C-alpha cells in the first residue's frame, strides 16, 4: 500500500498452498511421533490368543 | 595583554532548527483492524527546515 509518498509492502507465511501456523504444526506432529512412538515402548504391543 | 589587538577564533556550536514552512502537513488512517471500534490517526508530517 501506498500513499502520498509512504508505502509499506509485506509478505506473510500464508501462501495457497500452506496455511499460515502450518509451520508450527509441521514442528508439532514432528515431535508427538517421537514422543508417542517413544512413549508406546513403555506400553508395549497388545496381544491376544485364539 | 590584548588591549588593541585582533583575535580571530574557530568554534563548535550545537545545531539548530526552525520551520519555515509545513510540506505534506496531514496524512490519515482510518485504523480499525484489531480494535473495539474505528480510530483516527495522524502519520508523520514532513517538515522544511
Amino acid at each position: 500500500l501506498e500513499v502520498d509518498g509512504i508505502t509499506e509492502t509485506i509478505g506473510t507465511t500464508q501462501s495457497a498452498m500452506y496455511g499460515g501456523a502450518s509451520a508450527q504444526i509441521l514442528q508439532i506432529n514432528e515431535d508427538i511421533k517421537e514422543l508417542l512412538d517413544g512413549l508406546r515402548a513403555y506400553f508395549g504391543y497388545n496381544m491376544i490368543g485364539l | 595583554k590584548y588591549e588593541n589587538h585582533t583575535v580571530t577564533l574557530k568554534i563548535l556550536m550545537t545545531l539548530r532548527y526552525v520551520v519555515s514552512d509545513i510540506l505534506k502537513e496531514s496524512r490519515y488512517q482510518y485504523t480499525k483492524f484489531n480494535q473495539p471500534k474505528s480510530k483516527f490517526e495522524n502519520l508523520p508530517q514532513k517538515l522544511l527546515l
